[PDB]
């Protein structure tokens, strides 16, 4: 029991506020442009939409608003996905599916909500069989709202999230910024 | 209909002065009227615990180290419940601004590793200082710290010894800080208890597994610690929370391998050895067993009597072996009456 | 003794068209009984209708069978 | 000769007692064939001719034709009783 | 040493490397409800044991007889010079002999599964 | 020994990264076909897409699910992926420039093809489900009965040679292409090609099965990554089989006379200059057919199994007997034997 | 149209190092006629040329690297 | 230099190993994973001995087909199997001892001719001695041995090539004709 005394800093920034300054930093912080920039340029979701927005999801499909070009496309099967898209509403009769589909997928997981039925009940709000939003089920990061949510729109909440992905910090959190 | 369980009453004060009047029935949509910071709240116990705290609507601050994680809190809570803020243990000015509104706060800040940032001095009794000075800067009612079992001075474990340190530390700033002791905790996907034995490849040890300790139920300690976090008889006092049966190790490694019904590897190579591999496994990135852990398998749960249990907060903990089976489920692998019955179905079409 | 294997199409599933749960046994290849759940998109719409005027009864109407909406429309106005 | 014959004695003596399924018989004597067969090429390797290697290019016709027909056995001996016994037929 | 045999122990490396670079680099993180096989979203109990059509089995029973000849006609495409117009003769037989066991499979339709879909072929007799 | 590691390291990288930009490649043409743009958000026009899928792939975790045997799940990867890559060696880039050289090239050609059907099939009881083991099954079945139909197109090829070796091939080619006597080999060549890796005229598994992603559906990161290289390698690797022996391996003209005309001596640009040539012709031949891989995807609705084994045993093969019946006659009625 | 003389005549037209700009910006090489400037700052543009598909006159040019 | 001299105790030794962990081994169908492991030490070996031809016979024919057709067989069947317990194959152990001693020694017996048995068994032993191998300049042809097999196969047994055809008709028929269920 030798030490008992400690030199840390009362000014630290925090990771919002903190610039690269020695070459580990900058060393860091290439290496995780380069697996942020991997998240990106690669970009998986499953297919789980079910309703009206499911439709509007397959014009992201279409040639007008490619999602190809973006490095979009359906694998299928959640164990392959990044990440999930709630695009339709969400019963009560789902709610333990669609947690099931959203257990399997590998851990860097995000998922966008699709709808104003998957974000807050909706249309159908004040209904028997209805989750007032997937945000009771599922931990959602990007809200799309849109009833039939423009595939603009879905497409902007598509680059919101890639967004959100350039400032996730993997390996500059690991030397605990 | 539902209903505020952990409540007394309807209209609470706080010891500061604060008048909160709790509103509705129970449940999501109702709140509580409390605000509570947890430190720490990505942990394997703060998880239970602010899923506890936000059940009913009481406001939960959490200070966070990294974005990802946290994203599994948002669900626990109604909308508008639990908020998400960024901190440093280094920048004062985020604890000073993580406690500001919080009409209670915990602290779960304590890490079994050294790293290159932090020595087991740093977060068990430098960051309980600092946060405990913002706790007494600011006038918090019911300041409560929770810090290990066998936690003295006089002891030879690095850990052991600062995490007694940061008690009178914390006893020191705040004289009225609720500080409580759990013992070895058992959860689901816990951190060295359960999820280490289910899956390793060697188990590998010193002490022939014979120290004592008993083990305690992580909702059953989320449970004590937010009936020990409304009540104000239980504050300026030290609790022991130990499950109902003293333990040792190769009895619940006997005990997990009969209800996974596979023989989990044994190895028991001497001490010098082992604490020369732990010493070359500390130089990478992914958390590995610590060097002063093999001083804690010597180490054996040392109660104090002069303690308050399970007993006073009116909660019986739940033995381990009737809760083995459950946590143990996924790793579990899986005769002339059939063959009479299965000469009338077809096979081949 | 003809015995079965049951399957689901389930709803994750690309050819079931999002929410479709379809019991099937099968023996072999064939299918020897079938049955659709359904329920996983139910609503309430026609709960929801009973308290709302025809007006705002009307988009009631075009979120059901969303791939055609003016002639959901079209048999609510008739 | 020796890795064909200690290939044929022991896949023989696995053989022999085997008391914990069937496809272990089957298996064993196809390492069984495997052996006669590298006995057989070595012996023609060593006295230099085909010879040997036309009764093993032969062997190999008459092994795979062994399988398939054994094989066909004992799909019709599943056919009647739905599980194959442990202790053997 | 020959560049032949540095491939053959070199794919192996490259293959064995890369799924190290998965294992130090991905975190592991499991639990009990991301494990367990997938069905579209929903458990369910597995049978032991289930039936299967007699086809099924057949494809793979019957491929070996098919296959031990095309590797029979292996030892003749080579020395199709020396054995003029005499293993001509031996190698049509060979074929012809197979050919007829062939046609016994397709005229037995032995690959084909039936349908039992069976359109309600008797008609309507009344009283 | 400095020159044959540097000849298999750039043989090795010349592959490795063909293998990645055919699937680059075949969405961008696939993404035309359909009236729509491919990638071009990840490179300069859409290049290193696939270092993108890569890099992002082996970032994601590995799941092993507990019905699964760990092992077999995670070595099935393996062993589909060296016998998809061990295959790479004995094509030539121009005459006896192979990886090894070996007097009879086809066999190996022939038996490791043989080995790529067991990571299907023993993928199948890596995580045992009654649902994905009657898929392994049907694929497994498929698999087979296809391969059998490749391996006799080889042996009425070989039939015109008389000798194992595949530069010795190519260099018989030199006279006449095998595929221009030999027009319905090309195409039913062609469609057993199709059939052998499970493309998607051909397909049940990845599509139509029970599983909605194939056999391989529960995976994640390197037993991803490793079946799709495996399978685009399989798709480069039997168009080389096609490359040598029905079109022309590295044979595209003459060129005798440019030659006189151009050069003076034999040098180290002379050798440099035909073996651009060579290789330019064997890489032209080897991406019109990944284009027709792809061209046939686009158009095209799949196979029912009960279709698919009455395509295969009871059509194509009866037309197989009348061709070895046919062929070694024509080699008959005049008096042509090949000699060794 | 998607030919290889469309992008080149634009990439001349252009000139290179606003072809460099437009090529890390976005896929295509436009070359348009400045209609305006916003009070953000982005400049617009739109295209004349005849072998334009419907929904392609008009872009806007960005400002920043992190554009919305 | 001296490396490369072992190879063939090697695969032996190695041949040996998998032939234990055939006949021991929890799951079947990883035992059937080690009989086609046990055919890839026979084609090392066919290698090691100068048959390049047969390995790849042996990689095409009995690996790619005769294992598949077994795998293929262990998947949609139902084989029970009972674990390698000591309890019931401890009263096997001594007869296996007994007759590893001496169906190993009698099979090293007749590749001798000595009357006395002693003199039988150390002639399998006495191989030491290095062969000598001469270039001899009278073959102007490459007849390989696949060659020469076709012409042993298809002239001077043409007829076994042709009951060997009646062998593998039979192994059609026979398969058919039981899992018809004609009618
Ligand atoms: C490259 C090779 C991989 C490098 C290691 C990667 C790694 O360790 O990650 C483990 C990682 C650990 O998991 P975890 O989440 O940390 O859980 C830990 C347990 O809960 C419980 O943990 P635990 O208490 O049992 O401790 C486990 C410990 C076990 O330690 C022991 O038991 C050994 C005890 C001996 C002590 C005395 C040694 C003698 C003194 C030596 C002195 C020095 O193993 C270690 O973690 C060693 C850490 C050091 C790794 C060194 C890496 C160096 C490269 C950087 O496991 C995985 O990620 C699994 C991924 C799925 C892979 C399954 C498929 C693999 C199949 C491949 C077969 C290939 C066969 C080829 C044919
Ligand atoms: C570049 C140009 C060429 C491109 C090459 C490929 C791209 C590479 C880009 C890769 C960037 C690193 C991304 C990896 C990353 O962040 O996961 C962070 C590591 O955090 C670093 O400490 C990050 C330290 C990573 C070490 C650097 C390795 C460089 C890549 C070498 C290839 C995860 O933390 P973590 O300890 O909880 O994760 C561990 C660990 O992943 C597992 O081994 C354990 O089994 C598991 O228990 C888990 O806890
Ligand atoms: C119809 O819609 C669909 C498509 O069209 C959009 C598809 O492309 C597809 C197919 C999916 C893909 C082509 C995406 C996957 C691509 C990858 C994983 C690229 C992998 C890259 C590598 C393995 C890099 C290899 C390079 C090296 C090892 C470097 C050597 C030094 C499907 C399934 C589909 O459903
Ligand atoms: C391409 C990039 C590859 C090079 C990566 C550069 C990383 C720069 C790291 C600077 C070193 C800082 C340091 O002291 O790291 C010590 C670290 C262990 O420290 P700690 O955070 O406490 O984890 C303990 C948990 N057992 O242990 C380590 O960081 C070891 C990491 C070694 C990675 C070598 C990769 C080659
Ligand atoms: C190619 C390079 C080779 C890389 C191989 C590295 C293996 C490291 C992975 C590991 O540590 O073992 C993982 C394995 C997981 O299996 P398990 O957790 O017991 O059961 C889960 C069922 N859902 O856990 C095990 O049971 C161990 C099985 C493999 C034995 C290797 C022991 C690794 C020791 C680490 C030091
Ligand atoms: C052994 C693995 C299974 C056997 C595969 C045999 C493949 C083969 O046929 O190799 C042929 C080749 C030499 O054959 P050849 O045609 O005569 O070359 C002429 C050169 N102008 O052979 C070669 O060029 C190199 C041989 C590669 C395989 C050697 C591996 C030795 C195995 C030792 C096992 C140790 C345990
Ligand atoms: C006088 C001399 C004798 C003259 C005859 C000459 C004989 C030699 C000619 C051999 C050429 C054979 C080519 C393959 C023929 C396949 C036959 C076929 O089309 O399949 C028929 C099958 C339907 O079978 P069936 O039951 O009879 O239908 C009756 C409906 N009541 O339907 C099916 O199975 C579906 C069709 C599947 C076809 C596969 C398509 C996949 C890929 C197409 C490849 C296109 C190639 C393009 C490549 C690039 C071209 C530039
Ligand atoms: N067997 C056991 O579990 C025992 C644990 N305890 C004590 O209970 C408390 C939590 O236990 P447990 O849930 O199991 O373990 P935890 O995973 O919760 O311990 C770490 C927690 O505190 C955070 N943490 C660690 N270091 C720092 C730091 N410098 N700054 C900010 N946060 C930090 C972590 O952040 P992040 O989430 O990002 O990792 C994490 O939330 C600890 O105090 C522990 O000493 C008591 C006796 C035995
Ligand atoms: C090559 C064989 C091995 C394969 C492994 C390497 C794959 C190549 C990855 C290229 C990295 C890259 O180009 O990263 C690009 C990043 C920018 O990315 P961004 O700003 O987040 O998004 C931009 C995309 N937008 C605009 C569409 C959103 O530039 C950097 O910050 C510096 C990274 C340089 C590292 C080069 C290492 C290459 C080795
Ligand atoms: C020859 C084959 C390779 C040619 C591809 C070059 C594309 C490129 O180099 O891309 C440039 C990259 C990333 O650019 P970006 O920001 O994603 O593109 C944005 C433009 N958009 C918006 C139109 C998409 O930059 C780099 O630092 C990559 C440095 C490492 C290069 C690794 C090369 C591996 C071989
Ligand atoms: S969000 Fe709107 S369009 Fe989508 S399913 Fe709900 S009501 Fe229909």
């Amino acid at each position: 029991p030798r030490v008992s005394s400690s030199s840390m800093p009362t000014d630290f920034p925090l990771p919002s506020q903190q610039k690269p300054n020695s070459a580990v930093d900058y060393t860091l912080t290439t290496l995780d442009a380069v697996a942020n920039w991997a998240r990106q340029g690669s970009f998986w979701p499953v297919t789980f939409g079910l309703a009206c927005c499911a439709v509007e999801m397959m014009h992201v499909s279409a040639p007008r608003y490619d999602q190809d070009r973006l490095g979009i496309i359906f694998r299928a099967s959640p164990r392959q996905s990044d990440i999930m898209i709630v695009a339709g509403t969400l019963t009560n009769k789902m709610a333990p599916v669609l947690r099931q589909v959203y257990d399997q997928m590998p851990e860097p997981r995000w998922v966008i909500s699709m709808g104003s039925c998957a974000n807050g009940g909706g249309y159908y709000h004040f209904s028997y069989s209805v989750v007032r939003g997937c945000d009771r089920i599922v931990p959602v990061d990007v809200y799309v709202p849109g009833c039939p949510p423009t595939s603009e729109a879905l497409m902007y909440g598509v680059f919101q999230l890639q967004r959100k992905m350039r400032n996730t910090k993997i390996t500059r959190m690991w030397y605990r910024k | 209909m539902n209903s505020f369980e952990n409540l007394a009453q309807d209209v609470n004060i706080t010891r500061s002065g604060k008048t909160l009047i709790a509103k509705g029935t129970g449940g999501r949509s109702s709140r509580t009227g409390y605000t509570a910071t947890v430190f720490g709240a990505n942990g394997f116990l703060g998880s239970y615990l602010t899923a506890k705290l936000a059940k009913h609507g009481t406001t939960v601050v959490v200070p966070y180290r990294e974005e990802m994680a946290k994203r599994h809190l948002k669900v626990t809570g109604d909308l508008g419940v639990v908020n998400f803020l960024e901190m440093d243990l280094r920048n004062l000015e985020s604890i000073d601004e993580a406690v500001r509104h919080s009409d209670i706060v915990v602290n779960l800040i304590g890490r079994e590793y050294e790293t290159k940032n932090f020595n087991y001095y740093d977060v068990h009794v430098e960051g309980a200082r600092r946060i405990a000075e913002a706790v007494k800067k600011h006038n918090i009612a019911r300041y409560i710290h929770v810090s290990a079992f066998n936690a003295e001075i006089d002891s030879p474990s690095e850990f052991n010894h600062t995490k007694g340190l940061g008690e009178q530390v914390t006893k020191d700033i705040v004289p009225w800080a609720t500080i409580v002791r759990p013992a070895p905790m058992f959860g689901r996907e816990d951190k060295w208890f359960l999820d280490r034995m289910a899956r390793s490849p060697c188990l590998v040890s010193a002490n022939k597994f014979q120290e004592t300790s008993n083990p305690v139920h992580v909702i059953d300690v989320a449970a004590a610690l937010e009936r020990i976090c409304f009540d104000d008889s239980t504050v300026a006092q030290t609790f022991e929370l130990y499950g109902p049966q003293k333990f040792t190790q190769k009895q619940i490694i006997d005990m997990v391998s009969e209800t996974l019904r596979k023989e989990v590897r044994h190895i028991e190579l001497p001490k010098a050895l082992y604490q020369a591999y732990t010493k070359a496994t500390q130089a990478i990135w992914w958390p590995t067993y610590s060097p002063d852990q093999v001083e804690r398998q010597f180490l054996s749960q040392k109660i104090d009597p002069s303690a308050k249990t399970f007993n006073d907060l009116d909660l019986t903990p739940m033995e381990l072996p009737d809760l083995m089976f459950k946590l143990i489920r996924p790793y579990r692998v899986n005769v002339s009456q059939l063959e009479n019955k299965e000469k009338t179905f077809v096979h081949i079409l | 003794r003809i015995r079965a294997f049951t399957i689901n199409f389930g709803p994750q599933h690309p050819a079931a068209h999002g929410v479709l749960r379809l019991i099937l046994e099968l023996s072999g290849e064939e299918i020897i009984r079938s049955d659709p759940h359904v329920g996983l998109l139910h609503r309430g719409t026609e709960k929801l209708i009973e308290y709302k005027t025809y007006m705002q009864a009307l988009p009631y109407f075009d979120r059901l069978d969303y791939v055609s909406m003016m002639t959901n429309e079209q048999v609510f106005s008739l | 000769m020796f890795i064909g014959t200690i290939i044929l004695v022991l896949s023989f003596l696995g053989f022999v007692f085997n008391r914990r399924n069937i496809i272990l018989a089957f298996i064993c004597l196809e390492t069984m064939l495997l052996g006669i067969n590298l006995i057989l090429l070595r012996n023609s390797v060593l006295f230099d001719d085909i010879s040997g290697s036309l009764f093993a290019i032969v062997i190999i016709i008459l092994a795979g034709v062994e399988s398939a027909i054994g094989l066909s056995l004992l799909v019709s001996y599943y056919r009647l009783r739905g599980v194959i016994n442990s202790y053997g037929i | 040493m020959n560049t032949f045999i540095i491939f053959i122990i070199l794919i192996p490396i490259v293959g064995f490397a890369l799924l190290a670079v998965n294992i130090l680099l991905a975190v592991y993180k499991p639990y009990n409800e991301k494990l367990g096989a997938f069905e579209c979203g929903l458990t369910s109990f597995n049978q032991t044991r289930l039936a299967f059509n007699a086809a099924f089995i057949l494809v793979a029973i019957l491929f070996l007889p098919f296959d031990l000849e095309i590797s029979t006609l292996l030892p003749y495409v080579m020395s199709i010079y020396l054995v003029s117009n005499y293993g001509f003769t031996i190698v049509l037989l060979f074929l012809l002999i197979l050919i007829i066991g062939f046609v016994y499979e397709i005229n037995t339709n032995a690959l084909k599964i039936n349908k039992h879909n069976k359109p309600n072929t008797d008609s309507l007799i009344y009283k | 020994m400095i020159i044959n590691i540097v000849e298999i390291l750039i043989f090795l990288v010349c592959v490795l990264f063909s293998v990645a930009y055919l699937t680059v490649a075949e969405r961008k043409t696939l993404a035309y076909m359909q009236r729509r743009l491919g990638p071009n958000f990840v490179g300069y026009y859409g290049l290193l897409q696939a270092f993108a899928d890569a890099v992002k792939l082996l970032l994601k975790e590995i799941v092993l699910p507990k019905e699964s045997n760990y092992i077999i799940l995670v070595i099935s990867p393996l062993i589909t992926l060296i016998t998809a890559l061990i295959g790479w060696v004995v094509i030539p880039l121009g005459p006896g420039i192979t990886l090894g050289e070996l007097n009879l090239g086809i066999l190996f050609s022939l038996a490791i093809g043989s080995l790529g059907v067991f990571g299907s099939l023993l993928s199948g009881w890596s995580s045992n489900s009654k649902y994905s083991l009657l898929g392994s099954i049907r694929s497994t079945a498929q698999l087979i009965s296809y391969e059998l139909i490749l391996t006799s197109i080889f042996i009425i090829i070989i039939m015109f040679v008389s000798s194992l070796n595949i530069t010795t091939i190519i260099e018989t080619q030199r006279v006449v292409w095998y595929c221009i006597p030999l027009l319905p080999l090309l195409l039913i060549f062609f469609i057993a090609s199709v059939a052998e890796t499970a493309r998607p005229p051909f397909d049940l598994t990845e599509s139509e099965s029970e599983l909605v992603a194939g056999y391989f559906t529960e995976y994640s990161g390197s037993p991803f990554v490793f079946f799709f290289l495996a399978e685009y390698s399989n798709i480069i690797l039997i168009s080389a089989f096609n490359g040598y022996l029905l079109l022309g391996g590295y044979l595209s003209f003459n060129y005798s006379y440019l030659f006189n005309i151009l050069f003076n001596d034999y040098s180290y640009v002379s050798f440099l200059f035909e073996g651009l040539i060579n290789s330019s012709a064997y890489a032209i031949k080897l991406v019109f057919l990944m284009f027709s891989f792809i061209w046939v995807r686009a158009a095209f609705p799949r196979f029912t199994y009960d279709n698919l084994i009455n395509f295969c045993w009871i059509i194509l093969l009866p037309l197989l007997f009348g061709i070895f019946l046919i062929i070694p006659s024509t080699l008959y009625i005049f008096d042509s034997f090949p000699t060794l | 149209s998607s030919s290889l003389y469309r992008v080149l005549r634009n990439a001349w037209e252009v000139g290179p190092r606003s072809y460099w700009k437009q090529l890390n910006s976005i896929g295509d090489t436009k070359s348009g006629r400045l209609v305006g400037t916003d009070i953000y700052g982005n400049k617009f543009y739109e295209t004349d040329h005849q072998d334009e598909i419907h929904l392609r006159t008009r872009y806007v040019e960005y400002k920043e690297k992190d554009y919305d | 230099m001296y490396l490369t001299y072992y190879f063939i105790e090697i695969t032996i030794f190695l041949a040996i190993l998998c032939t234990i962990f055939i006949i021991s081994a929890k799951n079947p169908m990883v035992s059937i994973l080690y009989m086609i492991a046990l055919f890839v030490i026979a084609a090392m070996y066919l290698y090691l001995i100068g048959l390049g031809i047969f390995s790849l016979l042996y990689i095409m024919i009995y690996i790619g087909a005769i294992a598949v057709l077994f795998l293929f067989i262990i998947t949609l069947l139902d084989i029970n199997s009972t674990e390698l317990s000591v309890k019931s194959n401890i009263r096997d152990l001594p007869l296996v001892l007994i007759s590893l001693i001496v169906l190993t020694i009698s099979g090293l017996m007749i590749y001798s001719n000595d009357s006395i048995l002693i003199n039988k068994l150390l002639e399998a032993f006495g191989n030491d001695y290095n062969t000598i191998i001469t270039q001899d300049w009278f073959n102007i042809e490459n007849t390989t041995l696949l060659t020469t097999i076709g012409n042993v196969l298809l002239t001077n047994n043409a007829f076994i090539l042709l009951v060997l055809a009646i062998v593998l008709l039979l192994g059609i028929i026979g398969p058919i004709s039981i899992t018809m269920k004609h009618k």
